[PDB]
């Protein structure tokens, strides 16, 4: 708290509007509203001042500006739960290594083994008692067993309130490690409702914020059920589209950090989850399919998660644009008016990629084939999109075995990896081997040593003093 | 084990017409005689029908009414001017030309089941106005407030206790040249409702035949719908509505609505309200 | 039934606990409906606790009820008296 | 035995163009 209050406002800056526009369109009998949004006179309430030379109108570069972040500290929800959540205030251009840097140091936070994304639609969805809690238990054992990072949206209204909710079940029990579900929550800071009870400059600590819905416009309010919150800056008042490109952005950088225990090094594994999205999900998951995420859409309850779940293995290019038109015309009654002649070429032409490539694509089937507890149907897409990947010398094998001893669940190990791929003489598992004695890790050494690894071997003079060496650091 | 073992035990033992409806109910209101039960099969006037023999409907005090007295059409007394304005009486009416037979006027909208004279005071069609205040509802900071799928509106809405249901300030216009008087004379004013009939050009909703208990084969309501909306709430109508209130006089409070699926209101009363809906883009 | 301040969601509930069935209370009103911000079901609460309903008082607490709030002093004033008409 | 059970109450519950 007191080299954490140090770290933040002089190398994180926040943008604002220094010009001084005046209302060209006046809303809801307001006129301090001014292009961007905030109140007073001008575009911002800052000094009323010709602000340099006074050209006419503004522009997203020569009249924002970017001044060092004055909201920072410990949200406390009011009497709902008294749990004290981080929260950081950002803007545009912060490179990801600072905020990595500040989330894994100064927040507290340990490096995952896995990064579990939620992004979905934002209009509310109601969905049926099986597959509600069919997610929610998948969602809770696949992100409590990994410990990993459940990067979402902070709103309370959609899939990111789903997850608020499994995160609200699991504390329900809390068999152990109650504080370890860390979600942290990714939202525009220019669209919060109770925002300004929360601009408190060198340290608003424990600020309380209340939360009220149906109080709102088409603002956006908090969630109570997140972990950790990053809000992001545009000096904008009403714009939803600045979110995700630095999601985006530090998700990709994420999966660029690798992560070294035991002896055995890995990059942290990247996969996506979608339900029911609109128009923006055909971003997400293009996205990150492009790159090779294991994108996870779920059939049931779906907008656009249900039209890749229909038109899922049904082959490539056998499908028409009529044929996806017909398809489309069937589920969107609200809008299937307002629908224009080439909104259907930019969603045929995404699903033409998304159900093209089947091994990075992966269909739920929630309950015909395949629907197990979400946990194994999740790991075993991400260790299929990873067989997928490239390996010239062996190294498919290798990694996958490195990757299940990462984790914490045989049952993988034993039923994707050690099962098939041919060959794994029995010296192979050796390199593995020692991270899961170091590690505490029984049933992975009862298992390798099932396969055929001779503790008469394996036990050399230099591995020996490499064991001695990672020896539990907290022992007599 | 005892406990998991005998769910499991279980587990394996175990393995639309459009056409008036409220006015079809049976036990007429406040009336010891019963209607004849009209199926929906056999409702129009132009369709096959047999077994027709309602009692002859009968006001408690028809002679009262101002218009013709005849609950029996023995002696046809009455002259009006079919599709034509008959002075005191009016006999012109928004859905059309309507079938008349036997100097009774028919339904058009079909056989009711009773036939005579009913609880309308005119013998025939008789037409009201139903005026309803709409503005979106608003939170703290004055802008429209959001449902999950669309605005709110709020719609004031009046009851008197005898009645124990809500319905719009609106009445049987008794006064031909100012109907608003005789509609809410016991909420304005009539002086601020002077002020209020200066100000009476709104947008129209609905016009055309309602759906009424009341409605016997012979007398039927119709009714016509305005709604002036508010769009700031500055100043204005709002504020001339405010201090133009003298409903202290008697009767229940006048408050504003929200406007939803399970607010109370008559049966069909609210299918103006519905029909308002679709004015400013209203979530039901 | 007419409802026009939130009274459903009250009703229903207080119906609940007046009867004792708490797969009722789970199963139809606690899982549905929206909203139930935890201050709300305060009054229930209270019967709950004087008629001795263990299951209820549970699955109350569970939704967010917090024993730190919930005893005031007129809330305890309310329980003495209400205390059991049978002890000593 | 409560171990051979939980499996079998779960098993009761569950049941191209070339441009
Ligand atoms: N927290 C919110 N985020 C995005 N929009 C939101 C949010 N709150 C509200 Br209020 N709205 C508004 O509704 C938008 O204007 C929608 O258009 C309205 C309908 O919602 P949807 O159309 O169903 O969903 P998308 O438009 O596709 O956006 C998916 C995004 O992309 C992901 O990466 C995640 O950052 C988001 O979920
Ligand atoms: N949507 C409705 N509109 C008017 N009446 C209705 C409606 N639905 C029903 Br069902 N009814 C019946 O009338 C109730 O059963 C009452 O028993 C009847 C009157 O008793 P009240 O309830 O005390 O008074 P209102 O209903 O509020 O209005 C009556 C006015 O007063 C009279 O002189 C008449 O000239 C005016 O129509």
């Amino acid at each position: 708290q007191e080299s954490l209050s140090s770290w933040i406002p002089e190398n994180i800056k926040k943008k604002e509007c220094v010009y001084f526009v005046e209302s060209s369109k006046l809303s809801d009998a307001g006129k301090v509203v001014c292009q961007c949004g905030y109140t007073h006179e001008q575009h911002l309430e800052e000094a009323t001042k010709p602000h340099t030379f006074q050209g006419t109108q503004w522009d997203p570069k020569k009249h924002v500006q970017e001044m060092p972040t004055d909201a920072f500290g410990d949200i406390v929800f009011t009497g709902l739960s008294q749990k004290v959540k981080k929260y950081v205030r950002v803007s545009q251009d912060t490179p990801s290594s600072v905020i990595y840097h500040l989330m894994t140091q100064h927040w507290g936070l340990d490096v995952p083994n896995l990064l579990i994304s939620v992004t979905g639609g934002a209009k509310n969805f109601n969905m049926k008692p099986r597959l509600k809690s069919i997610f929610r238990r998948g969602l809770v054992k696949v992100a409590q067993t990994t410990g990993a990072w459940i990067i979402t949206g902070g709103s309370h209204t959609g899939v990111m309130k789903q997850v608020g909710e499994a995160v609200r079940d699991f504390s329900l029990s809390s068999s152990y490690k109650e504080g370890e579900l860390i979600t942290i929550g990714v939202a525009t800071w220019g669209t919060v409702h109770r925002r300004e009870g929360l601009i408190h400059p060198t340290g608003s600590f424990p600020a309380e914020y209340i939360l009220d819905e149906d109080g709102q416009g088409n603002l956006t309010c908090l969630d109570s059920n997140h972990s950790h919150f990053i809000l992001v800056d545009d000096g904008t008042h009403g714009q939803y589209g600045v979110e995700i490109p630095l999601r985006t952005r530090l998700e990709k950088f994420i999966s660029e950090q690798t992560k070294e225990r035991g002896g055995v090094a890995i990059k942290i594994p990247i996969v996506c989850v979608v339900l029911e999205g609109g128009p923006g999900t055909l971003h997400t998951i293009d996205n990150a399919t492009t790159n090779g995420t294991p994108c996870v859409v779920v059939e049931g309850s779906g907008r656009v998660a249900d039209v890749i779940a229909q038109v899922a293995n049904i082959p490539v290019s056998d499908i028409t644009i009529s044929l996806i038109q017909q398809k489309l015309s069937v589920f969107f009654q609200e809008m299937f008016e307002t629908f224009t002649e080439s909104r259907i070429v930019e969603w045929t032409k995404k699903i033409q990629d998304i159900v093209r490539r089947r091994q990075l694509l992966t269909v739920f089937r929630e309950g015909k084939d395949g629907q197990q507890d979400v946990d194994v149907a999740i790991l075993q897409a991400l260790l299929k999109a990873s067989r997928s990947q490239d390996h010239f010398g062996h190294e498919n094998w290798d990694h996958q075995l490195k990757l299940a001893v990462a984790w914490n669940r045989v049952d993988i190990a034993r039923s994707e990896i050690f099962m098939d791929e041919w060959q794994w003489k029995p010296s192979d598992l050796h390199p593995t081997m020692t991270a899961a004695l170091i590690s505490n890790k029984p049933e992975f050494v009862k298992l390798f040593l099932e396969n055929g690894v001779q503790l008469k071997e394996f036990v050399t003079w230099d591995t020996l003093l490499y064991l001695y060496e990672n020896l539990d650091p907290s022992c007599l | 084990i005892s406990n998991k073992v005998d769910a499991m035990v279980d587990l394996l033992d175990l393995d639309g017409d459009s056409y008036h409806v409220n006015a079809r109910h049976l036990l007429y209101p406040n009336c010891p005689v019963t209607r004849f039960p009209v199926p929906n099969e056999k409702v129009p006037w132009e369709t096959e029908f047999l077994i027709y023999d309602p009692p002859f409907y009968t006001a408690e005090r028809k002679d009262a009414a101002a218009m013709d007295p005849m609950g029996d059409t023995l002696e046809p007394l009455s002259t009006i001017q079919y599709n034509v304005v008959d002075g005191l009486r009016d006999r012109r009416s928004f859905h059309g030309p309507y079938t008349v037979q036997a100097g009774l006027p028919l339904n058009p909208m079909g056989r009711t089941g009773l036939r005579g004279r009913g609880s309308l005071s005119c013998f025939g069609p008789n037409h009201t106005l139903y005026p309803m205040v709409t503005r979106w509802r608003r939170n703290e900071d004055g802008a429209i407030c959001r449902k999950s799928i669309k605005k709110m509106l709020e719609v004031l809405v009046v009851k008197l206790p005898l009645s124990e249901h809500w319905a719009l300030p609106g009445g049987s216009r008794e006064p031909g040249e100012m109907l608003p008087r005789k509609l809410k004379r016991i909420l304005r004013q009539e002086h601020w409702p002077s002020f209020e009939n200066l100000l009476k050009c709104g947008m129209e909703v609905y016009k055309g035949y309602m759906d009424d208990p009341r409605n016997t084969d012979n007398a039927w309501i119709e009714t016509v719908a305005v709604s002036v909306h508010f769009q700031d709430q500055n100043d204005v109508e709002l504020n001339r509505l405010n201090s133009n209130l003298h409903a202290c006089d008697s009767g229940a409070s006048i408050r504003w609505q929200v406007v939803d699926r399970r607010i109370p209101l008559y049966a069909n009363h609210k299918t103006l309200l519905q029909k308002a809906a679709a004015e400013f883009g209203a979530h039901y």
